């Protein structure tokens, strides 16, 4: 059982898989192993939890600043925000699904 | 209506345990992490502790790491603290704050508690000798009265001035803390020339840690 | 753990007056930066978070700037309730770490302490111990200088001073040397006086009694 990481996470190389989707983060943290949290939503509206999220129980395993992470989430037909954390560092991004 | 009100703190002996609780009201509880913050008397904010909205993720201060526990009960809509080994430096008045954002992990503390007061120590709770502080300085000064409170433990005292009715010209400065390991506490009010014949002057100490509150009557010598 | 230090640790000023408190980083936190204000005996209260964003109900005379390493909080004109100890917080990561303060106080006039001598009640001495009190009044600047004298011979190491925080009508301040004795060693000598030396003052006032 794992805390949910509290530093500000990043944004690199951006992406599909003819139906999932992948992204690496970069988190510029000490407090590693903490849970990544990662989820997609309608933004502003409470971001109820929308999507999948394929990749299992992702943690940054290890204690060292900058780690990268790749993460492959489901995320729904139409425009979408791929949000990557939780509280005040929350990044999110906008997808598009095969319309 | 966000209303957070600490319960739980008090004097406790060295390596000894109390816990503290946090009942909140005025928001969605379920959805917002709650943290607990401390401060010395006299010095600066240090953070102790912070919890999630659903619990599942817990933060500690390395100082606090390993002997306090923070929980919630998101039925009951209240938040504890158990600490388990308490120490000299653990004293402090310890505050209930909320996120400024739901569903967080504590970065902002947005309503704060007034608090409740932890002491740590191996002194026994004495409650305070009230004497007067008897006005003379014989169209005067201006005139000046009050109260010494003397040789109590722990901090907290509160003087009050006829029953409340007193309440311009009042002094309450902060207590000292005596070589003795005993707190000493002056409070004053400066009353017009004249009327001390007429208008009696009575402060009223109360020491809750000792039950000890009284209304000692301020006469003229 | 990133070491938030603010500046100046006090500050004195008038009201209309601008103030501006700094407050640097051990390491960048971009705008990950909260601020709080505590009046005394009072919990704190959040003024402005990500740097320059007010909270809901703050007074626009607050703002905040800064980026990286060195973010300030700036009251455009002070007012006779902005009088307070403030802290600075990066929430940039964990654990959540504070600076020590700074302290904002109200300048005014100077004003001269009316100075009282209280003896020692009766009550008192027929537990065993004897304390004299010394109260300055309504006096303006804090920086004040109070000498015990028993039988003119100073003392030192049996007083002990406590000032109150700074009035809200007048902005004065108020402390009280507290000098204590044995009862035995009180009932020796005869006159009892706290000299009084202030930057509101012409000339040294002290107030005194003779008995014991």
């Amino acid at each position: 059982s794992y805390s949910l990481c509290t530093a500000a996470f990043t944004f690199t190389k951006i992406p599909t898989l003819h139906g999932t989707v992948t992204v690496e983060v970069q988190y510029a943290g000490t407090d590693g192993p903490c849970k990544v949290p990662a989820q997609m939503a309608v933004d502003m509206q409470t971001l109820t939890p929308v999507g999948r999220l394929i990749t299992a129980n992702p943690v940054i395993t290890e204690s060292t600043e900058n780690s990268k992470m790749m993460l492959e989430l489901d995320p729904p037909f139409g425009d979408s925000y791929i949000v990557i954390g939780v509280g005040e560092k929350k990044i999110t991004h906008h997808w598009h699904r095969s319309g | 209506e966000v209303q957070l009100l600490e319960s739980g703190g008090g004097l406790v002996q060295p390596g000894g345990s109390l816990r503290l609780s946090c009942a909140a009201s005025g928001f969605t509880f379920s959805s917002y992490a709650m943290s607990w913050v401390r401060q010395a008397p006299g010095k600066g904010l240090e953070w102790v502790s912070a919890i999630s909205g659903s619990g599942g993720s817990t933060y500690y201060a390395d100082s606090v790491k390993g002997r306090f526990t923070i929980s919630r009960d998101n039925s009951k809509n209240t938040l504890y603290l158990q600490m388990n080994s308490l120490r000299a430096e653990d004293t402090a008045v310890y505050y209930c704050a909320k996120d400024r954002g739901p569903r967080g992990v504590g970065e902002l503390f947005d309503y704060w508690g007034q608090g409740t007061l932890v002491t740590v120590s191996s002194a026994s709770t004495k409650g305070p000798s009230v004497f007067p502080l008897a006005p003379s300085s014989k169209s005067g000064g201006t005139a000046a009265l009050g109260c010494l409170v003397k040789d109590y433990f722990p901090e907290p005292v509160t003087v009050s001035w006829n029953s409340g009715a007193l309440t311009s010209g009042v002094h309450t400065f902060p207590a000292v803390l005596q070589s003795s390991g005993l707190y000493s506490l002056s409070s004053v009010v400066t009353v017009p020339s004249s009327s001390l014949g007429t208008q009696t002057y009575i402060c009223n100490v109360n020491h809750k840690p000792s039950n000890t509150k009284v209304d000692k009557r301020v006469e003229p010598k | 753990d990133i070491q938030m230090t603010q500046s100046p640790s006090t500050l004195s000023a008038s009201v209309g007056d601008r103030v501006t408190i700094t407050c640097r980083a051990s390491q960048s936190i971009s705008s990950w930066l909260a601020w709080y204000q505590q009046k005394p005996g009072k919990a704190p209260k959040l003024l402005i978070y990500k740097a320059s964003s007010l909270e809901s109900g703050v007074p626009s005379r607050f703002s905040g700037s800064g980026s990286g390493t060195e973010f300030t909080l700036t009251i455009s004109s002070l007012q006779p309730d902005d009088f307070a100890t403030y802290y600075c917080q990066q929430y940039n990561s964990y654990p959540w770490t504070f600076g020590q303060g700074t302290k904002v106080e109200i300048k005014r006039t100077v004003a001269a302490p009316s100075v009282f001598i209280f003896p020692p009640s009766d009550e008192q001495l027929k537990s065993g111990t004897a304390s004299v009190v010394c109260l300055l009044n309504n006096f303006y600047p804090r920086e004040a200088k109070v000498q015990w004298k028993v039988d003119n011979a100073l003392q030192s190491g049996n007083s002990q001073e406590s000032v109150t925080e700074q009035d809200s009508k007048d902005s004065t301040y108020s402390l009280s040397s507290t000098l204590t004795l044995s009862k035995a060693d009180y009932e020796k000598h005869k006159v009892y006086a706290c000299e009084v030396t202030h930057q509101g003052l012409s000339s040294p006032v002290t107030k005194s009694f003779n008995r014991g």
